[PDB]
DNA sequence: GGGAGTAATCCCCTTGGCGGTTAAAACGCGGGGGACAGCGCGTACGTGCGTTTAAGCGGTGCTAGAGCTGTCTACGACCAATTGAGCGGCCTCGGCACCGGGATTCTCCA
DNA sequence: TGGAGAATCCCGGTGCCGAGGCCGCTCAATTGGTCGTAGACAGCTCTAGCACCGCTTAAACGCACGTACGCGCTGTCCCCCGCGTTTTAACCGCCAAGGGGATTACTCCC
């Protein structure tokens, strides 16, 4: 049978998935894990979903921006793989976290 | 009649104007420069929908979406300088991969 | 301050020059411009500092110093 | 049912000055919207404090050039302020 | 808890969106528990500012004001 | 003309120091000078603007203030 | 003398629960190429001391642009009346993505 | 290195729903006059930044020189990656209890 190689992989998706816009996580888990998370200040706080998928949105523009600024910093650390310290050390510099 | 069509301007100086009014920022205000900022207003977004159909014209699509925004503001440096503090509600990323991470064979 | 003063009112006055002919400059002013400019170049060397001990290395260069740049944003 | 100010009809007649054949779905429109919003607050903001920190309780068109030439950069604000300036004399010269 | 339905090959979709090439199982936990951070923060000011206004149903008009003094403003929804 | 170079490499190591890093090269220090230039360039724009504003033609305490405190 | 709390209400909005189903979460498993330990190296980089040079601070001129004021006069608030620019219900036909399947174009190793 | 195989693309056919006009309405821009006003312009004051210079000096610079470890290269190994398989909860949607934000008046307060 055939098997293609990785990395090749990594690239059409990466393509396709940058070509792409629509919202990828499911709107239902994310709806019951701000629902739990509201419940936690003060009960009964009632959600339109316009917010619901305004969070989600910039979400999604936080998780992409510190993506991208991991892999700037992961191949500036000659390496593909990523690591946590990775992680800390771009949150840190980020000035996000003292 | 109106002072859109007396100052040659097309942005109404009456709405902007009482949004100053209302915005409380001072007591007293002066009579050209709502005309002034709605002017640089037009100007502005111009340019924006000019590049907004040049992607249009680039995307063989004739109905923007803000795909053709979002190319049209994330290629000029300038609005990459000035846009580039705000995000975009179905924004979306521009195809930029690494030197290294193309396959060198 | 341990940046010498005189040649920084005088590349001030001299950049300046490219915007406006002919300013004249207060002492304080330049003190907040010193100050200020210490403050952020010293951040920065942290910064480096940072980026030089996860890079598993002592000596910096200016190819980490401009990646950190790329992480702030500016150009 | 109640009333809400919309910019559509402005920069729908401002596209149709420039480009002839070319349609804008509603999101583009409301993003615009929000962003001409989002630069009139800010302005308003800029000119409230160059008002108020030259002990100012007026606003004169000097200090909204003086604003856009302290924020927007580069030669687009020379294109700026020479079309405003030109929009400011044939708003001064008209009957 | 519900944040095991933010699950990993979802976790990989946006990585690959977020132009990561190659990706250990490590990232997940950081992610969440930032995620927490963020999404609490946004949240506490949201709901604070929900109650300024003496309601209690939230809309996305006062997250886009808790999102404008952040200083990364999200358009489209009327700010 | 010509006083990047007053910025003294052992000034800028001064600065290291205080900044806190041990080892530095050679082609650090244009690139820093780059740096201060740019940002430098970016504020004395700033302050030239709002000497222009207030209908004076020198430079105070209270506009060093405002452009310091623009960008934050 | 207008902002503000108080009282019904209602119809559109919130939340969810239950039946079907379906591409997707996650696990199993060989695996092979990049992360990473280890050695050679050599070179740039740290330090140290003679030499210079701009430098740190005082001393004075001074004038001309910042700082404060008189004033009054053009300039902005504001208020009665109007209407047409500019808001909304309704209707229609075309822009565009779905279904699909053959032409077009990467991929590897024999 | 070329063909089997699989992803991509693009055009024939299609259905749909919303973008854009069409008309009805309606209320803040518009006219114009008036009167308080505050800052534009002129004028007096004043003071310290700039320029120039001289006595004395901490620091920079640059070459000599020893060498520590980033990088190149070698070797290892293991850990998620591609493919296959199996459950799974997300989602249409229909209904439904009900809930509450804004819409009117009523009346009070600094």
């Amino acid at each position: 049978p055939h098997r293609y190689r990785p990395g090749t992989v990594a690239l059409r998706e990466i393509r396709r998935y940058q070509k792409s816009t629509e919202l990828l996580i499911r709107k239902l888990p994310f709806q019951r894990l701000v629902r739990e998370i509201a419940q936690d200040f003060k009960t009964d706080l009632r959600f339109q979903s316009s917010a619901v998928m305004a969070l989600q949105e910039a979400s999604e523009a936080y998780l992409v921006a510190l993506f991208e600024d991991t892999n700037l910093a992961a191949i500036h650390a000659k390496r593909v793989t990523i690591m946590p310290k990775d992680i800390q050390l771009a949150r840190r510099i980020r000035g996000e976290r003292a | 009649k109106t002072r859109s069509s007396r100052a040659g301007l097309q942005f109404p100086v009456g709405r902007v104007h009482r949004l100053l009014r209302k915005g409380n920022y001072a007591e007293r205000v002066g009579a050209g420069a709502p005309v002034y900022l709605a002017a640089v207003l037009e100007y502005l977004t111009a340019e924006i929908l000019e590049l907004a159909g040049n992607a249009a014209r680039d995307n063989k699509k004739t109905r923007i979406i803000p795909r053709h925004l979002q190319l049209a503001v994330r290629n000029d440096e300038e609005l990459n300088k000035l846009l580039g503090r705000v995000t975009i509600a179905q924004g979306g990323v521009l195809p930029n991969i690494q030197s290294v991470l193309l396959p060198k064979k | 301050l341990l940046i010498r003063k005189l040649p920084f009112q005088r590349l001030v006055r001299e950049i300046a020059q490219d915007f406006k002919t002919d300013l004249r400059f207060q002492s304080s002013a330049v003190m907040a411009l010193q100050e200020a400019s210490e403050a952020y170049l010293v951040a920065l060397f942290e910064d480096t500092n940072l980026a030089a001990i996860h890079a598993k290395r002592v000596t910096i260069m200016p190819k980490d110093i401009q990646l950190a740049r790329r992480i702030r944003g500016e150009r | 049912k109640t009333r809400k100010e919309s910019y559509a009809i402005y920069v729908y007649k401002v596209l149709k000055q420039v480009h002839p054949d070319t349609g804008i779905s509603s999101k583009a429109m409301s993003i615009m919207n929000s962003f001409v919003n989002d630069v009139f607050e800010r302005i308003a903001g800029e000119a409230s404090r160059l008002a108020h920190y030259n002990k100012r309780s007026t606003i004169t068109s000097r200090e909204i050039q003086t604003a856009v030439r302290l924020l927007l950069p580069g030669e687009l604000a020379k294109h700026a302020v020479s079309e405003g300036t030109k929009a400011v004399t044939k708003y001064t010269s008209a009957k | 808890d519900n944040i095991q339905g933010i699950t990993k090959p979802a976790i990989r979709r946006l990585a690959r969106r977020g132009g990561v090439k190659r990706i250990s199982g490590l990232i997940y936990e950081e992610t969440r528990g930032v995620l927490k951070v963020f999404l609490e923060n946004v949240i506490r000011d949201a709901v604070t500012y929900t109650e300024h206004a003496k309601r209690k149903t939230v809309t996305a008009m006062d997250v886009v004001y808790a999102l404008k003094r952040q200083g990364r403003t999200l358009y489209g929804f009327g700010g």
